RNA sequence: UCUCUCUUUGCCGGCUUAGAUCAA
């Protein structure tokens, strides 16, 4: 019933893992494309509120 | 200087690290601890530069002109091992340890001893030198056959050893491996 | 009720007459049977205490000797304290109308080093001195002399062991009635193998599953080597359990060391109702003090760690030892208290035939140095007179001494030196600590020094737990890391604790162990009160952060322990010893060149030092010359 | 430390690495299961 | 008393695995949508 | 002929020594 602590994080653990998919490193293009979305409406909104 | 975040060790011992780091970066620097570029950059001078300073002997300017001393021309690698490699003095330490003075004790107790006495935490102390019981039993008697107990430059820390690595020339174990009879029936 | 059930009432009368009749009574009889609780009591009604009388019991240990006096306290139907109360090491809660005291050794020590002849006490209890304490043999030496000077002064001995015949032949014949209470326990058979074992652990893992499937329910309560098999037989249990059969109960593992804390050693107590049966992993501590009720069945190991400390080296090791006869024998009679029991040693007869019959005494196995203060404080030049029950090792009387000398607080001629060596005798503490209490008046910084020792004497301050939030407790210390080591790591985290309202929500927060600050606290104001019975002002406070000077201080107290780096990443200790650092110490591998700590641990293979703290050369070398 | 007695937990994960890997990345799936090796895995999978 | 070595009525099976990582997954993100107020941001 | 719903409904990154290794 309680398969003691460190099961359960391993379990947790594994259920990470199978639906990482997206690879390794392109967590890194999509940061990239938000961080430049927000500087982009940060920009309009400057010149907006100007 | 703020130790840097001490938090980045957390357990996991020497195996698994990652890599020292200089300023938070994994790169090496100097000569002899394995970096490609010493000095500078590559170079002896420093950032800022070096001149020396003015000279005038009148024999009474040149009483301005000092001497020179160890620590104005070192630097922190340099006054680190300079810490690190006075070692020197010591005597009390040897003379009172491992009795002389003591035996003027021994004087002031009245020994009086002739034949010395022994108590059982001697005995305790012979077990300094018979075992610390190797998770057996009381009455387990072991077996005899079961126990066991130059220079140059390395060949590398990362190398390794093998039989590649040993002294080809050989003249250890004089007689400590040779039996001095055996029996012939 | 609880009182006229236990078996000694029934001897009270001839109690009387032994403690009467004769100067020294040798009272053999097994724990809980009422020598502890009741013996008091029956001497108070005797009239023993009347008329100013006090009747003065030693318990050597704190815990003990607390919960032995709130429990006669509470028996009595009085007001703690009123009547009996306790004073223990650094802990005082007594009254003067207080008639039964229970007091610690070292305090008697104390009260014989001020008062010779203890002319307040008329007679003196001696209890729970089969430990053989360093403290409780060393007051039974002087014991003997205050008897010897005083006749109408009395002494009950209590002892858990037979050594009746060696008190009366130390004591005189005489002088001394050798009287031994009939208990009962039930007849416990032993169990022993035809063949010596190749794996101890493996055999009481077998014995206690063949226990499990084939006896009536019980507890069974194991004896093991040490800390390090009790995890092992967590798993091997767990595994059992896993592949347990429906015919065999619900065996449940439980730990009990040393180590553990307070809540975990309450874990055992707790009674699992159903068909649970117990399962007691403890390693010494079920031995005495220890009252789980339902032993049935026990299997001994025959393996007992201890601590052996080596004067040339000034080390101390945790060693496996064979059990002594008297070990096996209260192993034995440990179970069968509430029904019939059985013992499966894990040996032959033939091997039982050869241990020695009782563990030698601790003032044989602890740092005689205290002793040595003591001794020369009552004025003992040669210390051969005392009456040494058995003598101490010549060789580490003669080291303790040089030790001492080289301290300063001993002369050439071996005679106290200057008001320093009196005031170091008159200092519960060790002599290094009390150095560089008694010079810092010299530096006008009394107080980091006082917080410094209280700290060192009440022990750990951190708390470190074995589940994640370790790293929370890293982050919970990372606030106060200091670059120079652990000592003033400790003197920051005082202040600040002082500093933060004694909060015990803080402490949890910062995971540091209150207790042990609590106690500190108690440590300094009574030193506070040691340094004022030599009129020194305890408001010194040294103004700057400059902290070199609290450095020389502690340099002048821990003159021998002193290292530089070595460059295979151990320490050189001035002595030419190779040592290691501890993991748990902050500069771990900062690499820092000289190097100064306190306590040194041994291991097989490394010897770890603690308390880890750095210097600089130019001071050692400037202290050296002079 | 490694090895044990195959617990059902490790058995499904193992199961579900498989669908998700292939059979022929057994080093890969082991680092799910701490207490297993690839050789481990491999003769569970091809044995039982 | 944490030791009801019981066996689970419900057993953890591989396909409950798999459907529990997928619930990781949330709806594709919502950004604020870009406001033309005037030819500028148009062209 | 509208509206909604269901169902039917054919359907629209490569290579090499598996690139190479892996104990808290």
């Amino acid at each position: 019933i309680d398969m003691d602590e460190d099961e359960k994080e391993m379990l947790s653990e594994a259920r990470a893992r199978l639906a990482n998919t997206q690879g390794k490193k392109a967590k890194r293009k999509d940061r990239e494309k938000q961080l430049e979305l927000t500087r982009r409406l940060s920009h309009l909104q400057k010149r907006r509120e100007l | 200087f703020d130790l840097e975040p001490s938090r980045i060790n957390q357990g996991v011992p020497v195996w698994k690290q990652e890599a020292r780091d200089e300023r938070n970066r994994k790169r090496f620097h100097g000569a002899f601890t394995g970096g490609f570029s010493a000095g500078y950059f590559n170079t002896v001078g420093s950032k800022e530069g070096w001149q020396p300073k003015s000279w005038k002997s009148s024999r009474n300017e040149n009483k301005s002109v000092h001497g020179m001393t160890i620590d104005d021309i070192m630097d922190e690698e340099d006054r680190a091992d300079q810490e690190l490699s006075k070692v020197y003095t010591s005597k009390i330490n040897t003379i009172d340890t491992s009795d002389s003075i003591g035996e003027k004790m021994l004087k002031n107790l009245g020994w009086n001893g002739h034949d010395f006495v022994i108590s059982p935490f001697q005995g305790y102390y012979d077990d300094t030198k018979l075992t610390n019981q190797a998770y057996h039993g009381i009455g387990y008697q072991a077996d005899d056959v079961f126990q066991l107990e130059r220079g140059g430059f390395g060949s590398g820390v990362l190398n390794d050893d093998g039989i590649e690595d040993q002294d080809i020339y050989d003249l250890g174990a004089p007689k400590m491996r040779y039996d001095k009879s055996i029996n012939i029936t | 009720i609880q009182k006229k059930l236990l078996p000694i009432t029934k001897y009270r009368n001839q109690l009387l007459y032994a403690v009467e009749q004769n100067q020294i009574t040798i009272v053999l009889g097994h724990t809980g049977c009422g020598k502890t609780t009741q013996i008091p009591q029956f001497l108070y009604e005797a009239g023993w205490a009347s008329q100013n009388g006090i009747i003065g019991c030693t318990q050597p240990r704190r815990l003990v000797a607390k919960s032995v006096s709130e429990r006669v306290s509470l028996e009595l139907n009085s007001p703690p304290g009123s009547l009996c109360g306790y004073s223990i090491q650094f802990d005082h809660n007594v009254s003067e109308k207080t008639k039964i005291k229970y007091m610690t050794d070292g305090i008697l020590l104390n009260e014989i080093f001020f008062d010779p002849l203890l002319e307040r006490y008329s007679i003196v209890i001696l209890d729970e001195v089969h430990e053989r304490t360093l403290s409780t043999d060393l007051l039974l030496g002087v014991l003997k002399r205050i008897l010897e000077k005083r006749n109408d002064f009395r002494l009950v001995l209590s002892s858990a062991s037979v050594d009746a015949n060696k008190l009366s032949q130390f004591f005189g014949q005489d002088k001394v009635c050798t009287m031994s209470i009939e208990g009962k326990l039930f007849p416990v058979e032993t169990l022993f193998l035809q063949k010596p074992t190749e794996n101890y652990v493996d055999s009481a893992i077998e014995t206690v599953i063949n226990i499990n499937s084939t006896y009536p329910p019980g507890d069974i309560l194991v004896f093991l080597s040490g800390r390090k098999e009790i995890e092992y037989c967590i798993k091997k249990i767990e595994d059992s359990l896993i592949h347990a059969s429906e015919d065999c109960q619900t065996l449940v593992p439980l730990p009990l060391h040393a180590g553990l804390t307070v809540d975990e050693q309450m874990r055992v107590f707790n009674i699992y109702d159903g068909d649970f049966r117990k399962v007691i992993f403890s390693t010494n501590i079920a031995e005495t003090s220890i009252t789980i009720d339902g032993i049935v069945y026990v299997v001994d190991s025959g393996f007992n760690k201890q601590r052996i400390y080596n004067p040339y080296t000034r080390t101390s090791k945790l060693i496996n030892v064979p059990i002594s006869k008297s070990s096996a024998i209260q192993r034995s009679g440990r179970a069968g208290r509430t029904m019939r029991g059985k013992v499966f040693r894990l040996y032959t007869e033939k091997a039982y035939s050869l241990m020695k019959e009782e563990f030698e005494a601790d003032i044989l196995n602890c740092d005689m140095s205290p002793l040595v203060l003591f001794l020369k404080g009552l004025g003992l030049k040669n210390i051969l007179q005392f009456p040494f029950f058995v003598r101490p090792p010549t060789v580490h009387l003669m080291a303790a001494l040089e030790d001492l000398y080289l301290l300063g607080v001993l002369d050439e001629s071996g005679n106290l030196t200057d008001p320093l060596g009196i005031q170091i005798s008159n200092s519960f503490l060790d002599a290094n600590i009390s150095k560089a209490l008694l010079t810092s008046n010299q530096f006008g910084c009394t107080h980091e020094i006082l917080s410094i020792a209280s700290i060192l004497t009440a022990g750990e301050v951190f708390y470190n737990p074995t589940s994640s939030s370790k790293n929370d407790a890293f982050v919970a210390h990372s606030s106060f890391f200091a670059n120079e080591g652990d000592i003033i790591t400790a003197l920051n985290v005082f202040e600040s604790f002082v500093g933060n309202k004694k909060d015990l929500q803080w402490c949890r927060k910062n995971y540091l162990n209150y207790q042990t600050l609590r106690q500190a606290l108690d440590i300094r104001t009574h030193l506070v009160r040691f340094l004022n019975k030599f009129s020194i002002p305890t408001a010194q406070r040294l103004p700057s952060s400059d902290c070199s000077k609290i450095l020389k201080c502690l340099l002048d107290g821990f003159v021998r322990n002193v290292a530089h780096l070595q460059n295979d990443g151990s320490y050189k200790t001035i002595g030419g010893k190779q040592v290691w650092l501890d993991s748990s110490s902050v500069l771990h591998e900062k690499k820092t060149p000289w190097i100064m700590y306190s306590s040194a641990v041994e291991s097989e293979t490394q010897i770890f030092v603690k308390n880890i703290s750095k210097i600089e050369s130019f001071w050692l070398d400037k202290y050296y010359k002079r | 430390l490694k090895g044990g007695a195959w617990k059902n937990t490790e058995d499904e994960i193992l199961k579900a690495a498989v669908s998700k890997y292939g059979k022929n990345q057994w080093a890969r799936i082991s680092s799910l299961l701490v207490r297993k090796t690839p050789k481990q895995c491999k003769a569970r999978w091809y044995e039982w | 008393r944490v030791k009801n070595k019981n066996p689970a009525p419900i057993q953890i099976s591989a396909e409950q695995l798999l459907r529990e990582a997928v619930e990781r997954q949330d709806v594709a993100f919502v950004p604020p949508k870009i406001n033309i107020t005037d030819l500028e941001e148009l062209q």
